[PDB]
């Protein structure tokens, strides 16, 4: 029917969620090695917080196929970090250290510009 | 026809000049403001009006293929000269 | 000019030692050639 | 049709095998290479004495953009924006209005010479030979802002290079 | 003759038409449409399930021997529900002919990797993944090939902005190259060039 | 004729018994085609071309003359293609292309321009 | 060209070839840099009659692709006849 | 002129950025610059390195190498002729000739 | 094993086992500029200069590939003189690329002197480009419909004078490389490709002819006036770097052979299609005729509309089969322009060709593939 | 009759997390799905055939150095073409953009008659021709 | 129930009696070329650019004014129809001035576009062109009347839509001129609309003169607030500046017109 579609890897959320945890464990265990090889100025705890935050923003997904892609992309990101294909600049682009915070309240937006 | 503003900055042929309180004048400190000295509006006024003996004259700017597209100018109106739309040259009809 | 030299070395300019109030005895620049001679010096024409 | 580059069988007769033995032991073919570079030592070098000598160019050479005038001093540009619409690098910015005497002229004509790809399409598209690429190729600057030309810089180039632009156009206008 | 018009080759149009029916008869399970353009180029439009069967037949069959994969690319048409069109350009040195094979997929449906058939598809599929976001199943090594490490988005999608979302810059405070939201000193000037008058009546679509 | 020294193609070795190699391969292709339904187009077309090539092998002893008859380049290139045809026919049995179309496209999938 | 006869012999012998016949430096055998003005020809469509554009319009003779098959006994065929075998060069078959 | 054809980065005095600087290549170029012993100069050659040129509006092009490293001479062209680049090297030599490192030190 | 990240525009991530190469993984994209996405925002004439800058050693052979594709969709035919100019400068360009390929390859493995001898010849061939277009490299001279301008008087005599002496220049290059045992040691039996692997890995050009495959698009699928010239296709026998080096050096000799015939058989006529809805009119008639000015105005603002369709047009560029898959939607801007760079498939096979070789052989293998990263990355 | 094993997925298609778009440009934007109005300067109707999707205009300011128009909006130049209204809404919904759909405006069929220019009694008679 | 059957290139289309050949071709998506016909003005039939071949009929018929008959087959793309369009285009451009680069209509001119699509690609006119004196009809509409192709749209719009019978044709033959004869200003609350209907650069917006080209403007569809009608407009902007205001078709509010204040 219309709702019948090929799976990427997972046939339902339960199988997809397994791959999410397997990815989280791989990421969780590479922050100390990443913070060491790249000689980052951040701590391991805040490096693991960023991993947690990335896994949290897209936590409302219910389509098994979308989850597979998010894990496929997540593994590609992990492979680049482990292989040291990335450099110190690429690892630190998750932290946005150079752009001032954009205020989220209505009044603060109203003073600075026309954007909502 | 370069005029100078009260502060001293040259006015360009487009009429551009920074006001007195404009901070952008700081780019010319230690440097200069490049202003072309030959104002086109003034040089095309110096050209004499051409007296032709027909109602319609054609201008191609001079030089044949090196000029501008050839256009025909109507000279029936005796209260003004017929100006070429591309090059500004003026024409008049002899005693009519 | 020396037309017995091979193409490229058959024309050259010895720059002035003073141009527009600047001492160019040792400091010479390729942009000091005026446009009329620029054409002849770069072989865009045969007529100086 | 085709040919084989490396499909020859070396002779095995005793003379040929000894000719190859002499080449290996006595380095004969390595000594031809020495002869070919000793030849070049006694050839006149191809170097020219820049900046006193210049590399040859042609009237079509595409160099620094410039804005031209009619023989009367009037600008040739009538703010049509065909050059702006064809610039592949979108390096031309034009604004226009009715001049004080009613003429159709630009109030802005900028070329970002760091966006320009020096392709000459603008001078192809101009119906009045206003914007051209002159013969100049020595205008390197020490700051990025000196390469953002406005209408004054381009008009100054035209007055500065008209004597040479006009003769280059006269030499090549019959091919275009 | 007519000096300014491209001469037709009706012999090559006939031959490619016959071979198109040949392929449509031998693989009815996948072939969905066969067409020959006015300049004699054969296109076989297939179901995505037939990527390996159809390509293998064209590579190995004695009357096809399409042993070169000239190119493999994708085209993004957002108006279709299967927005991506996967295109295979094959060459046959035996019969001195070319054939084009087309299929389709969407942002989520995998396509089968044709690496087992043509080894040349290894990098072409990575470029399709990198630039369009089409996932190829059973690819030996699938990852970005052209985009910067950690690049977000797929640039060749029709909805991806031309200048992207981030630009790089060296920050002296942190002593490294950083990425920030893109701000252009001069915005790209969008020209609307289309003429309001129909150019080619032969391609008019029904009302 | 005297056996050639090389086929000219790197990695393609010279075959010393081309006729016997082609008879086996062609006869083996026909045997595999017997497992395909009679109405399948792949059966009808592959048997037709295979028989023509097999007829030429049995009808011409000279290798150079056989190569011109078959129009497949060096005889070693004909043998390699017969090996590719044989591996293709085996795989078609698993694919079963002769079946009806798996699915239809959406209404305007192959419409150009949009 | 300004080299003396002696150095000419030395360069020639070391190379093994007569270099003075083919010098890599261009002397006065190249075209003059000021040429006479041209007068280029016109194309086949420069006519005053019998030149309607509907009879020489290539773009409007393009047609949409022919649909040989769609989803909305006989002899087997190949895309084209087998490629004819190449012939060895008569100019220099073996380098 | 004394300008060797190609020196190793650790023996080099001037860096010629000749071509398009993409985002993927930007950190590599900065690292080579940071490892150049001083005095060090940068020559931006062509429109791509000057301001992005033909690819100014691309998602993967640094809009001018002068966002990554400081630039001493900009050479316009696409490409600048070999003579135009040479005119830019001779302008860098004239720029070194105008330095006053010891005068500034003396008057400090 | 030892992992070396040979950073830079090529980044090789090799896995060495002693002195042998166990795995070569080219990391590319250091010159990816989004050319294909930019072309979608340009008219067809505006997208032409983008093709000079893909294989920037064979500039006027890239333009011809694009022009043949747009002409195929336009259903027009460039005039006969324009096709002889396009075949004359196609072979001058092939000399430019093969000088850059052989000599840079030689310079990489130590031989630095032939680079300077032949780059004087390149300097004289850059003058032919500058006398027809005004640019030394990125001419933008070959266009859909023909060429921009006609050859200036005196050029063909200058091409003849250059072509007389060029065989002697190749003979001097061969006195340094062909028989030199050190050069043969660096190239013979290095990077061997079997004819079947070469076809399946998408190779083209001398990457096939070096392995004995008899294929050349100039003879099997001729374009322009290549069917009216006589030349030979050099074929290798071992599939190695040395045979590929001999194919390239022999192709330069055949290019001089073709240039000799273009100069003699150059016909008269116009140099762009006499159809002012595709090719702009002469400036002389753009300034006198109303129709001409209208067509000049619209060809330089909107451009010519191309009928809807899709073509894969390919040529035998010096690097190999260069083609474009060009999709038209009926408007004046391309819908899709996929570029098939021959080096993209070649460099993908570097890993296979490097198996069982030492680290210093990887430099010779990359040279024999004739890789330019303008076309690999696009 | 596909051999490939399919699965059931009953949820609205949504790809916002796998497109790489910053969250600021998915939630704050306002798509507009419309058929472009005819350019009133011309009578051609060949630009009113397809549906377009464009986004809400944002700030453009004057560049201090040259007076050029600057922008910080990555979607300012983005325009998409769709065959029908439905397949344009479908694209917006899966990308997460809020949208406004404007119904196509087709010219009303007119009753035209040349003879009415010379009417005996009615007011349609023309004074000049 | 009264629909008759007519064919357009063989395709059957049912049309109410009184439908013209042009209208019947618009029911199959074909737009016949036109200069003098405007669907909101009275039919004129004097540009002859709409001539189309009726199958079996020796003479081409003005599609804008010819009521279609039962069973007619309208050959909109035959050799006879295409040769009729090139002849008429050749006559329109014979005296037209080489003004495109200085003409505000360039890039959105129906004479340009239809010349590219239906006219020839070169000229055989070897004579001198006609030049025409200019008329000052107020501060809102600039008139360069050498660009006029004598289509009479302005005359009909003023007479029928605006109710001002001040425009007309004085003279005869090739010297026929459109204007007011006397020195008079066409000052009407709907006067600015003659700029739009005029297919050429003869009538242009004087405030807008020379400021922009059509291809570089961004078009925003919004509403007018100068009055309570709610006229639909398009606001043309370039580089963040407002350049001009154009009408937008709404059949129930303003058709395709706007007032001078709105414009
Ligand atoms: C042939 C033989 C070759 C071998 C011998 C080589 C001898 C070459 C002459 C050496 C002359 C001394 C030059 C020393 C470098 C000067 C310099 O770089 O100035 C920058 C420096 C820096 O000036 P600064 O203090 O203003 O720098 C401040 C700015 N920052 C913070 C960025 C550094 O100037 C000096 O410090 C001058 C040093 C003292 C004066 C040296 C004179 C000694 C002469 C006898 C030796
Ligand atoms: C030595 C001179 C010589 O051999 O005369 C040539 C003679 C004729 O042989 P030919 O017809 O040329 O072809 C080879 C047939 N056997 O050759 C012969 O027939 C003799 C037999 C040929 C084989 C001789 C092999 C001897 C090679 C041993 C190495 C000799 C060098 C040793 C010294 C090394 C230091 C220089
Ligand atoms: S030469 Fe090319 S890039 Fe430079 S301004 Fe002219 S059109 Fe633009
Ligand atoms: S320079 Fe030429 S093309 Fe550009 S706006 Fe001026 S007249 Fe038009
Ligand atoms: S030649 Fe032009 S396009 Fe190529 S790198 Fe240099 S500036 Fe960029
Ligand atoms: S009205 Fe049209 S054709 Fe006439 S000059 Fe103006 S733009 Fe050109
Ligand atoms: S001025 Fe314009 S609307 Fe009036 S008759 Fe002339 S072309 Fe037609
Ligand atoms: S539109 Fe019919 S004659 Fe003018
Ligand atoms: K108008
Ligand atoms: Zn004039």
């Amino acid at each position: 029917a219309s709702t019948s579609v090929k799976p990427i890897f997972s046939r339902d959320m339960n199988e997809a969620k397994r791959r999410v945890r397997e990815l989280y464990r791989a990421w969780y265990r590479e922050v100390p090695n990443t913070v060491h090889l790249f000689q980052l100025d951040i701590s391991v705890k805040q490096g693991r917080d960023k991993v947690r935050e990335m896994f949290k923003k897209n936590a409302h997904i219910t389509d098994p196929r979308v989850v597979d892609l998010l894990v496929i992309k997540g593994k590609m990101e992990l492979e680049e970090t482990i292989k040291v294909w990335k450099q110190r600049t690429h690892v630190m682009r998750f932290f946005h250290e150079t752009e001032a915070p954009r205020p989220k309240d209505f009044l603060s937006k109203f003073y600075v510009g026309h954007d909502p | 026809g370069v005029r100078t503003s009260p502060t001293g900055e040259k006015v360009t042929h487009t009429g551009q000049v920074y006001d007195d309180g404009d901070y952008r004048k700081v780019r010319f400190v230690g440097r200069q403001k490049e202003v072309n000295e030959n104002f086109a509006i003034d040089l095309i006024a110096e050209q004499p009006v051409s007296q032709v003996g027909s109602r319609v004259i054609s201008c191609d700017g001079g030089g044949g293929a090196l000029g501008h597209p050839r256009v025909y100018i109507n000279l029936d109106k005796e209260t003004k000269t017929g100006t070429c739309g591309y090059c500004g040259l003026q024409f008049r009809q002899q005693h009519h | 000019e020396d037309n017995k030299q091979f193409f490229g070395r058959h024309r050259w300019v010895i720059y002035t030692t003073e141009m527009n109030g600047k001492n160019t005895f040792w400091d010479v620049d390729g942009s000091m050639v005026p446009p009329e001679w620029h054409r002849w010096l770069h072989c865009m024409t045969d007529d100086p | 049709t085709y040919k084989y580059v490396n499909l020859r069988e070396p002779s095995m007769d005793m003379k040929s095998v000894t000719d190859r033995a002499a080449q290996t032991l006595l380095w004969t073919e390595l000594i031809r290479g020495l002869g070919m570079t000793l030849s070049y030592l006694f050839r006149e070098p191809a170097t020219i004495n820049y900046p006193f000598e210049k590399g040859p160019l042609s009237p079509r050479f595409r160099g620094e953009h410039a804005l031209r005038r009619y023989p009367s001093g009037e600008e040739r540009c009538i703010a049509c924006k065909l050059c702006e619409a064809v610039c592949p690098a979108q390096a031309i910015t034009i604004e226009a209005e009715p001049r004080a005497d009613g003429s159709r002229r630009t109030t802005r004509y900028d070329i970002d010479m760091t966006k320009c790809i020096y392709c000459g399409f603008c001078q192809e598209a101009c119906p009045v030979d206003a914007i051209v690429e002159g013969p100049n190729f020595e205008f390197s600057t020490e700051t990025h802002e000196e390469l953002l030309y406005n209408k004054e810089k381009l008009l100054n180039n035209g007055d500065k290079w008209e004597a040479e632009i006009a003769a280059n156009i006269q030499a090549d206008y019959l091919y275009r | 003759t007519r000096p300014t018009v491209r001469p037709r080759n009706d012999v090559a149009h006939k031959q490619l038409s016959a071979f198109g029916e040949y392929v449509a008869e031998i693989l009815p399970k996948y072939v969905q449409q066969v067409q020959v353009s006015c300049f004699n180029e054969l296109e076989i439009c297939i179901h995505p399930d037939g990527v390996i069967p159809v390509l293998t037949f064209l590579r190995d069959h004695s009357n096809a021997q399409f042993k070169s994969l000239a190119d493999l690319t994708a085209v993004d048409i957002p108006t279709r529900q299967n927005r991506f069109e996967i295109v295979y350009n094959l060459l046959s040195l035996r019969f001195n002919s070319r054939i084009r094979v087309k299929t389709y997929t969407d942002e989520l449906t995998p396509i089968e990797s044709s690496v087992p058939v043509y080894k040349a598809a290894n990098w072409y599929e990575r470029e399709i993944w990198d630039m369009f976001g089409v996932f190829f199943a059973n690819h030996p090594d699938l990852r970005r090939i052209l985009t910067d490490y950690g690049f977000e988005g797929h640039p060749f999608r029709k909805d991806f902005p031309l200048s992207g979302y981030v630009e790089l810059r060296y920050d002296d405070e942190v002593k490294r190259v950083v990425a920030e939201p893109v701000e252009l000193a001069q915005e790209f000037r969008k020209f609307d060039l289309n003429s309001p008058w129909e150019a080619f009546p032969a391609y008019r679509q029904p009302p | 004729g005297l056996l050639k020294k090389t086929t000219g193609l790197v990695g393609l070795a010279v075959c010393e018994t081309p006729h016997e190699r082609l008879k086996i391969l062609y006869t083996k292709i026909l045997d595999v085609l017997g497992h395909i339904p009679k109405n399948a187009a792949y059966r009808k077309y592959t048997e037709q071309i295979t028989n023509e090539k097999l007829s030429m092998v049995k009808a011409e002893p000279d290798v150079k003359k056989l190569e011109e008859r078959l129009q497949g380049g060096q005889i070693e290139e004909v043998i390699l293609q017969a090996e590719n045809e044989l591996s293709l026919a085996r795989k078609m049995i698993q694919w079963k292309p002769w079946e009806p179309l798996v699915e239809e496209p959406p209404a305007s999938q192959w419409k150009w321009p949009i | 060209a300004s080299a003396t006869r002696f150095i000419q012999w030395l360069r020639n012998w070391a190379s093994g070839r007569d270099l003075q016949a083919k010098l890599q430096l261009r002397y006065q055998e190249i075209s003059k840099r000021t040429q006479p003005p041209p007068k280029l020809p016109v194309g086949p469509s420069h006519k005053l009659s019998n030149n309607y554009y509907c009879t020489r319009d290539g773009r409007r003779e393009a047609m949409p692709p022919s649909i040989v098959m769609s989803s909305q006994e006989k002899k087997a065929v190949s895309p084209a006849p087998p490629i004819k075998r190449w012939e060895l060069s008569q100019d220099e078959p073996y380098l | 002129f004394g300008v060797v054809f190609r020196a190793s980065p650790r023996q080099s005095d001037v860096m010629i950025v000749a071509g398009t600087l993409t985002n993927k290549m930007a950190p590599a170029l900065r690292k080579v610059y940071d490892q150049m012993p001083e005095p060090r100069y940068v020559v931006s050659m062509g429109s791509c390195a000057n301001g992005g040129g033909y690819y100014h509006y691309s998602y993967s092009v640094v809009r001018g190498c002068d966002r990554i490293v400081p630039v001493d001479i900009y050479v316009p062209g696409c490409p600048p002729t070999a003579e135009a680049l040479l005119y830019g090297i001779l302008q860098l030599q004239k720029k070194i000739k105008r330095e006053k490192r010891l005068r500034i030190w003396y008057r400090r | 094993n030892l992992t070396l990240n040979f950073g830079p525009v090529l980044r090789l991530v090799m896995e060495l086992s002693g002195e042998m190469v166990r795995k070569c993984d080219p990391h590319i994209g250091l010159l990816h500029r989004g050319t294909e996405k930019l072309i979608e925002y340009k008219t067809y004439l505006q997208a032409l200069p983008y093709f000079d800058r893909l294989d920037y050693v064979s500039m006027m052979c890239n333009e011809q590939a694009y022009s043949l594709a747009v002409e195929k969709l336009l259903n027009i035919r460039p005039p006969p003189r324009a096709q002889w100019i396009r075949v004359l400068f196609g072979e001058i360009t092939r000399l430019l690329n093969h000088i850059m390929a052989v000599t840079t390859h030689a310079l990489d493995i130590g031989a630095m002197t032939p680079f300077f001898w032949m780059f004087e010849e390149r300097e004289k061939m850059f003058e032919f480009y500058e006398r027809v277009s005004g640019a030394r490299m990125h001419a933008a001279y070959v266009r859909p419909g023909g060429v921009h301008q006609d050859l200036p008087l005196g050029l063909m005599d200058d091409i003849y004078e250059f072509s007389k002496n060029f065989s002697l220049r190749i003979d001097e290059l061969e006195e340094m490389l062909t028989n030199n045992r050190i050069w043969r040691n660096r190239t013979v039996d290095i990077g061997i490709v079997t004819a079947e692997d070469a076809l399946n890995y998408g190779f083209s050009g001398v990457m096939l002819r070096g392995s004995g495959i008899q294929w050349d698009l100039r003879k099997t699928q001729p374009y322009d006036v290549y069917d009216q010239v006589e030349f030979d296709v050099p074929i290798g026998s071992r599939g190695d770097c040395y045979d590929r080096y001999l194919c390239r050096v022999e192709e330069m000799r055949q290019s001089i052979r073709i240039i000799s015939q273009c100069l003699n058989k150059m016909p008269p006529g116009e140099i762009k299609v006499d159809d002012a809805k595709v090719s702009p009119p002469k400036r002389a008639e753009m300034k006198t005729s109303m129709e001409s000015l209208i067509h000049h105005f619209k060809l330089y603002t909107e451009g010519y509309q191309v009928p809807p369709g899709a073509t894969y047009t390919a040529i035998e560029a010096p690097k190999g089969e260069f083609g474009v898959y060009l999709v038209s939607d009926g408007s004046s801007r391309p819908y899709r322009c996929k570029i098939k760079a021959p080096g993209f498939a070649h460099l993908a096979g570097l890993d296979k060709m490097s198996k069982g070789h030492m680290l210093a052989d990887v430099v010779a293998i990359i040279g024999t593939q004739d890789i330019v990263f303008g076309e690999v990355d696009r | 009759t596909r051999d490939t094993q399919l699965i059931t997925v009953d949820e609205k298609l949504d790809i916002t997390t796998i497109t790489g778009v910053p969250e600021e440009h998915i939630k704050t934007r306002k798509a507009r799905i419309f058929v472009p109005a005819r350019n009133n300067m011309q009578s051609g109707v060949n630009n009113t055939k397809k549906w377009k999707m464009e986004f809400d205009t944002r700030e453009r300011w004057e560049n201090p150095l040259m007076g050029w128009a600057s922008t910080a909006d990555p979607l300012s130049n983005l325009v998409l073409t769709f065959s029908t209204k439905e397949d344009a809404v479908a694209f917006a919904e899966k990308n997460g953009w809020s949208y406004d759909v404007e119904e196509r405006k087709v010219p009303k069929p007119k009753s035209k008659s040349y003879g009415a220019n010379f009417s005996w009694n009615k007011r349609t008679r023309v004074s000049t021709k | 129930s009264n629909l008759i059957e007519v064919f357009v290139d063989g395709q059957s289309v049912m049309v109410e009696p009184g439908t013209t050949v042009l209208q019947a071709c618009e029911k199959v998506g074909m737009q016949i070329p036109r200069f003098c016909y405007h669907e909101r003005l009275s039919v004129a039939g004097n540009c002859r650019m709409c001539l189309v071949e009726i199958e079996k009929a020796p003479k081409v018929v003005a599609a804008c004014a010819m009521p279609v008959m039962k069973g007619w087959n309208i050959l909109t793309n035959s050799e006879k129809t295409k040769k009729a369009r090139e002849g008429v285009m050749e006559f329109l451009l014979a005296n037209h001035p080489l003004d495109c680069p200085i003409c505000d209509q360039g890039g959105e001119c129906d004479l340009q576009d239809q010349s590219m699509m239906f006219g020839s690609d070169r000229s055989r006119f070897l004579e001198g062109k006609r030049a025409v004196e200019d008329k000052n009809i107020g501060p809102l509409v600039k008139t360069i009347m050498t660009r006029c192709i004598q289509c009479t749209r302005c005359i009909r719009f003023a007479s029928e839509i605006a109710g001002v019978d001040d425009l007309g044709t004085t003279g005869r033959g090739n010297d026929m001129q459109v204007g007011t004869y006397i020195e008079k200003m066409f000052m009407s609350e709907l006067s600015g609309n003659i700029i739009d209907i005029c297919p050429v650069g003869a009538l242009t917006s004087k405030p807008y003169a020379f400021t922009a080209r059509p291809w570089e403007t961004r078009k925003t569809e919004s509403i007018d607030v100068m009055d309570a009608v709610g006229s639909n407009i398009v606001v043309s902007t370039r580089t963040g500046e407002v350049m001009r205001i154009l009408p937008r078709m709404h059949e129930d509010i303003n058709e395709e017109w706007i007032s001078d204040k709105t414009r």
